[PDB]
């Protein structure tokens, strides 16, 4: 995966 | 014909071997089954024929008639022609008792094999029997007591009333011409022939003969030495045998099977693998079994992610993945996971294999491949796919 | 005498069980057989027996020497050989063919399903070639040879060599003497009176070190062993159902090769071998050194996913018995509970002799620093990861 | 035939075959054929025929026994033998070599080309040698002997040996006056007029059962099979193009094993084998057996992830094409939905020939039971999981 | 999975 | 796992 990988979150 | 002096010695190397072997084709040698001490064997050989010709012999083969039976004369074969004809042979044993095989009684001793001279001037005996013992050296056997014998009937089978050796009669004619007036028509004049193997044996073509132990089957190479050469080796303490190859660079086979655990397997062997648009099941070609064997077949993750159809992960150096289809159209983050499913169902030589990823619900649209909480055979997946066969 | 009879039989003996060596031959010499390297079904070789001559000879044959004159060159008959002479005069071979794709020669075409070598009958009176068939019989027993499926021929030019227009059984001709009389009725001068030579080999017959003595069917190579008396053999086998041949070595208890292939699907394969592997602290690439392929075979490589988490650095995963895993690193540097995953990626490229493999583990934003090897929603080559390397080759 | 004609030629046979039997071995009485042993391009062997009897002789020869008199020992000719008698007389025989690097045996430095056998001629008139000749090609025929070529020649002493200043075919002696008369002119004071008997070392030399004659270079081994008349074999080539030697089975479609080893990387190893296994219900830990290894390697051992879920218990992955699986477990023991993952631990430990395999699902914290086989954020030896697991031996 | 399987969620 | 294991959650 490259950097702009990103996900949702529980925060 | 002129094959006398060739079949004189081949019924008598045969004659030998048999003497030679405590057992034939996995059964006692039937002729060591009593404990007499002589015994002669009748003249038309039907006693050195196998048990499955036309008429029964009396040597063993193995119950099965698929495998080949060894044998030392064919069926139809008549040795009682020419000049020089058999006889019979006159075997003597000795009381043996058998480590591990119940049904010998008696072993070996010696055996002598006459052939009776049927030519019209018995002078020649000494030629003809020069022929004999040519062919015998050239075979790699030392005649053994070779003489000129004259026999008549015994209680058991025939002794021999008067004799000179070979060597004699061709050296001291003094002794020739004493034993040939001895030589009357009334007397049978026969040639005694005790063959022992005295030189090495050649492998044979219908696999009769075994490699030595320890040796090694060699074969010339422009590499020069000891990578050209393969052995069968014993282990004495794990009861182990082995083909040894180690010194062969690389055993090249085509189809390959080994045991393990009591089960048959080929090798398995590994494909990187993915989906492709449109949430299809996957369809993998089964490879060929050998036969006897089935297709086996198992797939587990590589990578993964939640992006479902907006990934391509084909590349193994390198995954595009864009995130989880929102509802609303959008491509937002990756969501969470929450398992992955493999499955594998071998249909008409084609192994069809889906998947799903499950993903925390509230994302994905209503419909569609990627759908509620579950992405259809995604292509955020790349998986290695195992094939073997085995029974 | 008229013993010259065997000696004539001797010599169409000695000259058939050559042209049967040259017949079992892929190659000569280290070059392929000539005969192999043509497509055609049939094929006649002339009576002067310069095809079976060295090509190295004053006169010039057509069977390859090697090149460097000072080696062993494997030969079939003297150059000054002439087999057309006596009352069983050479007259040729017929050799016929199927199509083969060798494994290993591309140079042959074809193989050799039966040749038939024949001798024209030149005795006084056409009626006493059983007479002299009977000699050639007792001669090939004297060799080896079985003596079983002689038959007595007419022979013709045909477009292609010759062909038998009429033939009758060694044992037909000397039993049956209507059929006898029958035969000898079409001897006419167009075509030519011959015996027809077809050699098989006993079990009798001696291995030999150019191989062109085959085992017989369902026979065992065999070993002297250790065990005793215990002999541990192998043997080729084939079956009818399935038309399939096997190696069989199944009667030893372990082969032991150093380099292995195979084929799967017409593909070459060198078997799977497996690693257990993590990543070493500070987030680097993970180095592994590629196997040495069989010549013509390339490098392949697969990582499998066995254990992970999301602690990213925070992890021991070194044991394949237990897994230390202290939760994902916060915003403040500190260790959290583990957070929750999205995706994980296994990467390999190949430079040089190695495996250069890299991993990223994809977790929930919104916990990880802005910067460092655990960093927005990445942790990067992360030692909270198990997976099993597998090598091969193939093409 | 059973009468001796001419009792000079009989024995010139007899002598001339223990030649061929001689010269066709590598090792007589279990040690290494003297001729062997040396390196020059020819050498000559006397005629009084020493190098051809047994070292345990009165007077010793050449050829080497046993050392142990129990044994029966190969001979080729008696002790007091002496062929220097009759109208044609053993003169000794030219050897020439070629140089050779046996694939086992070092002792052996070169391998025999030829062989010519010198046998001078002693009757009244030169021109008989063609009749004497004759005797001794009739008689060699009626003993089964295969010479590869028979010539009338005149030799001269050598540096080392001889050498034939002259030589004429036995067919040209005899059918041609005009080549025979002109060639006896040649045969001055100095020179011996002889028949010449000439072996041919080929790829006929037999195979020894203790493997002390190689097979050819690319020679096939090769078995009949129940095809009819195809033929399967096997071969040891070498390709310099990456200077390697193939054990070549690929003519064969299957070798089957029973047990198999092969290297990578110097190290040993047997296949990779593998089985699809999920935990028994209840979280109970998981027994696999290790396989049988050979003796000197070791037991390993790799569970890698197939499918999973964080359903716990409330899950069946048993079946190969699909599973079920019924979400959490939740406070109050019902069934929820699917909670998300942080982790997957599969440990194994090898204990007395079972591995013991135990997992962990690693969830979502505050949704779990407080206790029990799914509590925490623990799914201990989870039914929401199938693994494979790779077993191999290796040093 | 079929089609029954559901998670929690971050939303 | 140990059973210090424990995760971010959802609720
Ligand atoms: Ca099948
Ligand atoms: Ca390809
Ligand atoms: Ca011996
Ligand atoms: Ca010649
Ligand atoms: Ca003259
Ligand atoms: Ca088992
Ligand atoms: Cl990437
Ligand atoms: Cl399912
Ligand atoms: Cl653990």
């Amino acid at each position: 995966f490259n950097d702009n990988y990103s996900s949702t979150s529980t925060v | 014909k002129s094959s006398n002096a060739f079949d004189v010695i081949e019924l008598s190397s045969q004659i030998q071997r048999y003497a030679s072997l405590s057992k034939i084709n996995n059964r006692t040698n039937p002729i060591l089954k009593d404990n007499k001490a002589k015994e002669f064997k009748d003249a038309d050989l039907k006693w050195l024929k196998l048990e499955n010709c036309p008429t029964a012999g009396d040597v063993p083969t193995t119950g099965n008639n698929n495998d080949l039976q060894d044998q030392f004369i064919a069926c139809d074969a008549d040795y009682r022609k020419g000049d020089l004809s058999y006889f019979g042979s006159q075997f003597e044993f000795s009381t043996y008792v058998h480590p591990s095989n119940p049904e010998i009684q008696r072993q070996i001793k010696q055996v002598v094999s006459y052939f009776q001279y049927r030519g019209m001037e018995r002078a020649f005996i000494g030629d003809a029997a020069g022929y004999v013992i040519s062919e015998a050296k050239k075979k790699g056997f030392s005649a053994q007591d070779y003489r000129i014998v004259l026999i008549e009937p015994d209680r058991v089978g025939y002794f021999e009333s008067n004799a000179i050796s070979y060597e004699e009669f061709i050296e001291n004619p003094s002794a020739r011409e004493n034993f040939l007036l001895k030589a009357t028509k009334d007397r049978t004049l026969a040639l005694a022939v005790s063959l022992a193997q005295t030189g090495e044996i050649a492998m044979q073509r219908d696999g009769s003969v075994a490699f030595l132990e320890d040796s090694e089957l060699c074969w010339d190479t422009a590499a020069g030495s000891a990578k050209s050469c393969l052995s069968v080796r014993y282990d004495t303490v794990g009861n182990k045998t082995e083909l040894d190859l180690k010194q062969i660079d690389v055993v090249s086979a085509k189809g390959l099977s080994f045991e393990s655990d009591g089960k048959t397997k080929t090798p398995v062997v590994s494909t990187y693998e993915t989906f492709q648009d449109g949430g299809r099941a996957k369809t993998i070609n089964a490879i060929e079994c050998p036969t006897g064997l089935n297709n086996r077949f198992a797939a587990v993750v590589s990578s993964f992610s939640t992006a479902g159809q907006n990934a391509n992960f084909s590349s193994e150096s390198a995954k595009d993945s864009q995130g989880t289809t929102q509802k609303d159209g959008s491509k937002g983050p990756h969501a969470l996971l929450s398992g992955i499913s493999l499955n594998w169902t071998l249909t008409n030589k084609v192994w069809d294999v889906t998947a799903s990823i499950g993903i925390e619900s509230g994302i994905l649209p209503t419909s569609g491949i990627d759908s509620g909480s579950l992405l259809r055979n995604p292509k955020s997946l790349s998986f290695i796919a195992f094939q073997w066969c085995e029974n």
